[PDB]
């Protein structure tokens, strides 16, 4: 649903496929763990690992990133953190 | 490579 | 309430506890699920080395690559708890 | 080092 994006260190380009990677995510499956999973094997596969990411309507966290490897985005009310590192 | 998902 | 319930682990026993104490202060001290997921990251980091990273909330799914022996995912209360080391 | 929160 509505793409916001909240916080990002991460090129245009990236943003826009982390996007469009949720997006297909969102309509393959209702399991947030497995829109996790869709989106971390993809980032992992085109950007090369280690990529991590969770998907959820109610959480904080506190993480540490590879240089312009991080986005936080909405979905809807559903946020995304992806991020590298290792 | 794992997942979790909250009750 | 913030009995502890481990749901998934791939750590010591003793790092286990040592998590479930962090996380006990943490919520003590911070009433916001991000500045308990920095205080906890913050110590572990501290304690066992960089670099951990912390989700705390109540609803969210997970799929992450970390360390071996250095992943826990567990329940203080009815908050999700998911503490784990990549880089 | 960086945190988010959800609303």
């Amino acid at each position: 649903r509505k793409a916001v994006i909240k916080n990002a260190d991460m090129s245009e380009d990236m943003q826009q496929d982390a996007v469009d990677c949720a997006t297909q995510a969102m309509e393959k499956y209702n399991i947030e763990k497995d829109i996790a999973a869709y989106i971390k094997k993809e980032f992992d596969k085109k950007y090369n690992p280690t990529w991590h990411c969770i998907v959820g309507r109610n959480f904080g966290s506190y993480v540490t990133h590879e240089t312009k490897h991080f986005i936080y985005f909405y979905l809807g009310q559903v946020a995304i953190l992806l991020f590298k590192s290792g | 490579s794992r997942g979790t998902q909250t009750e």
